[PDB]
């Protein structure tokens, strides 16, 4: 009989890994505070890896990666990437970024806003998504907290019928031998009214976030494309496959990026192991491109693969550590 | 030549100052009749060994050490014991009853009986030295007389030795092996009384030496005869620097100067390496690259933490053995580029290395086995914070519920002591994040 | 990389390597504190006898 | 640490000579006084229960008080009735006629000074007292009046000692007289106040004990006694033998009573056996475990279920691995974290002697201080409340020169302790 905790409720994707945790028979929840645990669903900030490991005739196990966050914020992945000589300063998978402090590299992305206006080429950036340098220092000052500029790809990859731009989510499970799982299953999160490249102002069509979409549910339910549909429009309309034109970068960027901070977060020797579910996010442009724009440390399911999925973390992630009295995961070796 | 006097508070302090003044014995040729065959020097002498040994006209050599107890159970032994013609009376003090795990009757009740007999007969030690330096205390916070009877005699020394330095070797207690539920108070009311008093303190997990024991020298049921003879060796390459002929750390100020930037963080990680188990067989000896990699394994420290996830502000390297500084820059180079190793803005990103040719000595019939080299890190990084994290987390449960507070108000302590003595932890804890993250 | 500081003898040798550069209470007060905490026992003690005489 | 042991009334002799008889046993000491053991471990600690005599003999440091001759002199002609100092023998003549008032201000005041004389001139041949102990019932006369008096007059004269008491509960099951619950609830008030450690040995638990699982059809206080000389002998083993450990009764308090008001146990032992009935098959580890936990073998009528344990202490005895153990505990505690309050961190302590008890190879003893306790006091408190609601059978101690309000105090501060064990059980 196993124990677990549950300290983040907002948690929809570990509210389902719970709940079938407590449907085996086999798995008992405690409250939040009872360290007696054997398993920590924990919360997003500030969760105690220091008080983890320490019970004794306990194997303790946690779904997050201490040091992670490096990967899953946007300001830390830049630094990583710009950093670490694994990846280096011509990272070719990564668009060009460059920090920015509200009043640092302020005066290292002029450099390079020059020679796209002195070269007459694309000079299209987001933070907002604008072509003038002015405007988008002048926006950042004005929110407050720390922002990363960009470069907007101005040449995406575009679903017909409807000239519509998208971006793929990826779902990864590292897992506590650091295995690294891919999830055959993944979505094109799309925009359903067409791509404009003159009127930058218009940020729905530019962002295909799920919650601003909602010309919603006209091509496909709930502007969500699956792999079986993006696959089939790419041997009709491209005559190349999914597998071939993009998910081997795929699976090559999320390769590099989780070996890249192995021997930072891993809980190989550590006296509390460590697992995490991460949600890689990526661009693709019409050459079929595949460019990493960044990673969710707590990502959120489709509604379709939750029943799917959360099983999956259970299966290798959980039941792995605490036995029970084909697979839906692409593991990458390396 | 300057003295250093030791003092030994409580149970783990005794029997811990007991496992290391019989480890010294055996690395300085001492016999436990007190006779030191190598000694030329008959009848005294400044040696690096005197530094820890007073010498009788007779070709005794004494230790500069003061067992301090509530109770004489645990010094009786040492009466009685292998080395009892070693020490004399007056260094050995007893009770009659003991602090029954209450700091507050360590410290208030029964500390204040016996407080002004200690310094008296420590008082007796320091005249026998033409310069002293300061003091080495071991003890352990779970314990009444560890924790209530070290806080006050700290206080005491701090006052009657200003200009003196003074070290602690503490016990960081740990529920596999102790019997006492208060602990966290003990520990959290000692620490807050002793942290002005202290300049340089290294902890012990006995969790981490429990699991060591398990792990490394296959001992199911590790007892404190098995984890206090592993403990010796790290205090004992900690203060060979002050018994042996050296550069490094030849004084207890050095150690503030080389592993101290900031005052109150003063609790410096101990790593060592290689722990091997004397019943093993057919065992590879261990290279200066394996055994200095080996010192940044969270599985070889005396306090379970990441250092990963925190930052460096010292690092010391002390081998024992056949080491060469070649050895070492070349196993530091590989190092650097295969782990996390950060360092403090305001501090270099180096090691200071001391080597020592003789190799560790083992005790005869114990449970490890003799190596060709090994070494000891001594690491100030903040990640040991994490240590106080636990200790205020349980302190903070039971508080919330005042259980057993009246035992120790019901000692002449103010229920207020225990807030103040928990504002100061929580003070602590954020100087460990500023300089952390 | 700069090694430094080398120190030699016959029982070893010591140095410093360097990879990067870098970017009290006094006896009335102890013994008022004693003693405050004293009268506190002996006032809970006379408390309890006052208690049991009633 | 020298213990200086005291029984009271019919009851408390009567489990007390029981009780120097199994550790006599225990430490090697013949009725005669004599050692006649094997081991030095038997005589490396009995300086705590017993005074070095002339010719080498070796007696109790136990006092005998009634307030009849009868039963005191059942001890002197009973087994180890040769044993005890003559001098420690203090009697009375009237009796309690289980009446709390007789036995608490008339009868048992004449007779008290009598036996603190013999107290105090055991306590000054202690080298460091460290603590009395107290064998007595509550639903009687003498050990529950007069026993109650003696320790409120020991901690005006010992302030500073550590006060533990071995107490029988009344039960209906096996009652003497309907004023049980008058005298255990006058008892009750004093025993919170003047006491570190109370053991509640519910009569109800040991016959059901008896009956259910002992399989005996009519249960005697001899069966009765049985179960306790052995929880007895099992809670005093962890100072009776050295093994490595380092802790007097005060150590122990402090790591047990996290709350002065709430210091009654529940006592526990296991494997549970009968009088003469051998056993042949040695418990396994895990069964020990699993039996002492169980409710079935607490000797307190108490559903630990119902109510959450606040600390543990359990005595394994017996040559057995000390990490089957370790593992066994916290695999108990993993399985019904539930039960124990998660603001007291590892509150469940273990020790283990080598010694094993007589007729067993190995066997444990449970110490729990668990909220659920308060069954015990409620259901007294209704027994209490069912005749005083009509002031039934008051007359016995008005005559005594009782008040009701004191009755009405009595009744009071047990009901705000039973709601005192509320408030933790609810946390
Ligand atoms: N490593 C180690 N720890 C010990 C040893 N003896 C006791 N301890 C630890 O000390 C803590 C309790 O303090 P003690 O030293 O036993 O008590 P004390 O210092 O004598 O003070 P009192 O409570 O008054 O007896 C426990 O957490 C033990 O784990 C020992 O020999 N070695
Ligand atoms: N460099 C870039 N070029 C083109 N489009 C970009 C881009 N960076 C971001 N986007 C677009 O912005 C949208 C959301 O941006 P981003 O993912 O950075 O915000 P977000 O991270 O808060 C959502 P999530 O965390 O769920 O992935 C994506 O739909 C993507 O289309
Ligand atoms: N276990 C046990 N309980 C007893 C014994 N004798 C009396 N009792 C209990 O104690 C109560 C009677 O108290 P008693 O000892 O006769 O009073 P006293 O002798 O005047 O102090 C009843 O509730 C009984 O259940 C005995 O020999 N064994
Ligand atoms: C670690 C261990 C198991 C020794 C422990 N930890 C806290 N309590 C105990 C045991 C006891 N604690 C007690 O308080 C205790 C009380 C006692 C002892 C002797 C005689 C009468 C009562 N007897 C015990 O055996
Ligand atoms: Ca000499
Ligand atoms: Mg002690
Ligand atoms: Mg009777």
């Amino acid at each position: 009989m196993y124990t677990f905790v549950v300290r983040d409720e907002n948690s929809s994707v570990y509210a389902e890994v719970s709940r079938l945790l407590l449907a085996t028979g086999q798995w008992k929840r405690l409250r939040k505070d009872n360290p007696r645990f054997n398993l920590m669903l924990g919360e997003r900030n500030r969760l105690p890896f220091g008080r983890l490991g320490h019970e004794p005739g306990l194997v303790q196990l946690v779904n997050y990666y201490r040091g992670a966050d490096k990967l899953c914020r946007k300001a830390s992945l830049v630094k990583l990437i710009k950093t670490s000589p694994e990846l280096s300063e011509s990272c070719t998978w990564f668009p060009e970024s460059y920090v920015i402090y509200p009043t640092d590299e302020r005066e290292v992305f002029l450099a390079a806003y020059n020679r796209r206006r002195e070269g007459r080429e694309g000079n299209v950036w987001i933070a907002l998504i604008s072509s003038e340098a002015s405007e988008l220092l002048d926006f950042i000052d004005e929110q407050g907290q720390v922002h990363v500029i960009q470069k907007y790809l101005e040449k995406p990859l575009l679903l017909e019928p409807g000239h519509r731009k998208f971006d793929i989510r990826s779902w990864v499970l590292v897992d506590h031998l650091y295995n690294i799982y891919l999830y055959r299953e993944g979505v094109l999160r799309t925009s359903s009214e067409p791509y404009n490249s003159a009127n930058f102002q218009d940020k729905t069509c530019h962002l295909t976030n799920h919650c601003i979409q909602k010309n919603y549910g006209r091509y496909e339910e709930g502007n969500e494309m699956f792999f079986e549909e993006f696959n089939q429009y790419l041997m009709d309309a491209l005559n190349t496959t999914l597998e071939n034109s993009i998910l081997l970068q795929i699976k090559h960027i999320i390769r590099s990026c989780l070996m890249c901070i192995e021997p930072a977060i891993s809980t190989k020797h550590l006296h509390y192991q460590s697992f995490q579910l991460f949600g890689f996010d990526f661009m693709v442009d019409e050459e079929l491109k595949v460019w990493l724009i960044e990673v969710n440390g707590a990502p959120a399911c489709a509604q379709k693969l939750y029943a799917e999925l959360c099983q999956g973390i259970v299966d290798v992630a959980i039941s792995s550590v605490f036995p029970l009295a084909t697979s839906i995961f692409i593991k990458l070796h390396h | 030549m300057r003295e250093c006097i030791s003092i030994h508070v409580g149970q783990a302090g005794v029997q811990i100052g007991n496992a290391c003044w019989e480890l010294y014995c055996l690395e300085h040729g001492i016999q436990p009749d007190g006779q030191m065959p190598s000694d030329k020097t008959i009848g005294g002498g400044d040696d690096s060994f005197n530094t820890f040994f007073s010498e009788t006209g007779a070709g005794k050599h004494v230790p500069r050490a003061v067992f301090v107890d509530l109770e004489p159970t645990v010094i009786d032994e040492v009466r009685t014991g292998t080395y009892r013609q070693l020490f004399h009376p007056e260094q050995l003090i007893t009770g009659k009853e003991d602090a029954a795990n209450n700091y507050a009757r360590g410290h208030y009740t029964i500390g204040k009986e016996i407080i002004d007999l200690v310094l008296d007969r420590i008082r007796k030690l320091a005249d026998q030295c033409t310069g002293l330096q300061g003091f080495l205390v071991f003890h352990s916070f779970g314990g009444g007389t560890g924790s209530g009877f070290t806080s006050l005699l700290m206080e005491r020394l701090s006052v009657d030795y200003g200009k003196k330095s003074k070290l602690e070797f503490s016990i960081y207690p740990a529920p596999q092996v102790s019997t006492a539920v208060v602990e966290p108070y003990n520990s959290i009311l000692t620490t807050h009384t002793t942290l002005e008093h202290s300049d340089c303190a290294f902890m012990v997990d006995n969790e981490a030496i429990y699991d060591i024991c398990r792990r490394n020298l296959d001992i199911e049921r590790p007892t404190y005869t098995n984890l206090n003879r592993l403990i010796s060796q790290i205090v004992s390459s900690i203060t060979a620097s002050l018994r042996f002929d050296g550069a490094l750390n030849v004084d207890l100020t050095e150690f503030q100067t080389n592993l101290v930037p900031y005052p109150r963080i003063h609790f410096p990680l101990a790593t060592y390496a290689p722990v091997i188990s004397a019943e093993k067989a057919y065992h590879e000896q261990l290279s200066v690259a394996e055994i200095t990699n080996a010192c940044f394994e969270p599985a070889n420290q005396m306090v379970k933490c990441d250092p990963r996830h925190g930052k460096y502000m010292a690092c010391c390297l002390l081998y024992r053995g056949d080491v060469v500084p070649k050895d070492v820059n070349a196993a530091i180079a590989t190092i650097k580029t295969k782990r996390s190793i950060q360092f403090v803005d305001w501090c270099p990103t180096g090691f200071k290395v001391g080597i020592n040719y003789q190799p560790p000595t083992v005790v005869p019939g114990g449970d490890l086995a003799k190596v060709q080299r090994a070494v000891c890190m001594l690491s100030n990084t903040t990640a040991i914070a994490e240590a106080w994290a636990r200790l205020d987390h349980k302190f903070d449960l039971m508080y919330a519920k005042r259980a057993f507070v009246h035992w120790y108000v019901g000692e002449g302590m103010e229920e207020g002591e225990f807030s103040e003595a928990r504002e100061d932890m929580a003070a602590l804890e954020k100087d460990y994040e500023e300089v952390g993250v | 990389m700069e090694v430094i500081e080398l120190n030699k003898c016959t029982s070893g040798q010591s140095f410093e390597v360097i990879l990067k550069p870098p970017s009290d209470p006094s006896l009335e007060e102890i013994q008022k504190k004693l003693e405050a905490a004293e009268e506190r026992r002996k006032y809970q003690e006379a408390e309890l006898l006052k208690h049991l005489a009633e | 640490r020298e213990i200086v042991h005291i029984q009271a009334g019919q009851c408390g002799n009567q489990i007390g000579a029981k009780f120097w008889e199994v550790i006599s046993d225990e430490h090697g000491i013949d009725p005669t006084g004599s050692y006649h053991g094997d081991s030095d471990l038997q005589l490396e600690r009995i300086n705590v229960y017993y005074n070095e005599a002339t010719g080498n003999k070796y007696v109790p440091r136990a006092i005998l008080v009634d307030l009849e001759p009868g039963t005191m002199d059942s001890v002197r002609s009973g087994p180890f009735g040769q044993i005890f100092r003559p001098d420690n023998f203090v009697f009375g003549q009237s009796g309690a006629g289980n009446n709390w008032a007789k036995g608490h201000y008339t009868e048992g005041a004449e007779l008290v000074d009598s036996v603190l004389d013999v107290v105090r001139k055991e306590s000054e041949s202690c080298d460091c007292l460290q603590g009395f102990q107290l064998t007595h019932s509550l639903g009687g006369g003498t050990g529950s009046g007069m026993g109650t008096l003696l320790i409120s007059k020991i901690r005006e004269e010992y302030p500073d000692r550590i006060m533990n008491t071995f107490s029988v509960m009344p039960s209906p099951k096996v009652s003497d007289t309907v004023v049980e619950p008058y005298n255990a609830t006058l008892s009750v008030h004093q025993l919170v106040e003047n006491t570190d450690e109370t053991y509640c040995i519910d009569n109800e638990a040991l016959y059901d004990i008896c009956f259910r699982t002992l399989k005996l059809t009519t249960p005697t206080y001899g069966d009765l006694n049985h179960l306790v000389s052995a929880t007895m002998s099992g809670v005093t083993t962890c100072l009776r033998f050295p093994g490595q450990l380092n802790a007097d009764l005060r150590k122990l308090a402090v790591n047990m009573v996290p709350f002065p008001r709430l210091h009654f146990f529940m006592p526990g032992f296991a494997p549970l056996t009968s009088r003469g009935s051998q056993q042949y098959r040695a418990l396994t580890v895990p069964e020990l475990t699993q039996q002492m936990f169980d409710s079935k073998n607490m000797m307190a009528a108490c559903d630990p279920r119902h109510g959450r344990y606040l600390t543990v202490a359990a005595i394994f005895r017996g040559r057995m691995s000390m990490k089957e153990v370790d593992e066994q505990m916290l695999n108990v505690q993993n399985k019904n974290s539930s039960y124990f309050v998660e603001w007291i961190p590892n509150n469940v302590k273990t020790a283990v002697c080598d010694i094993p008890p007589r007729g067993l190879k190995m066997s444990a003893t449970f110490i729990g201080n668990s909220t659920a306790i308060q069954e015990l006091f409620k259901r007294i408190s209704e027994q209490f409340t069912a005749m005083f609601r009509r002031k039934a059978f008051l007359h016995w101690y008005t005559g005594e020169g009782m008040d009701e309000m004191e009755f009405t105090e009595a009744e009071s501060n047990m009901n705000d302790l039973v709601s005192e064990y509320q408030q933790y059980q609810d946390a």
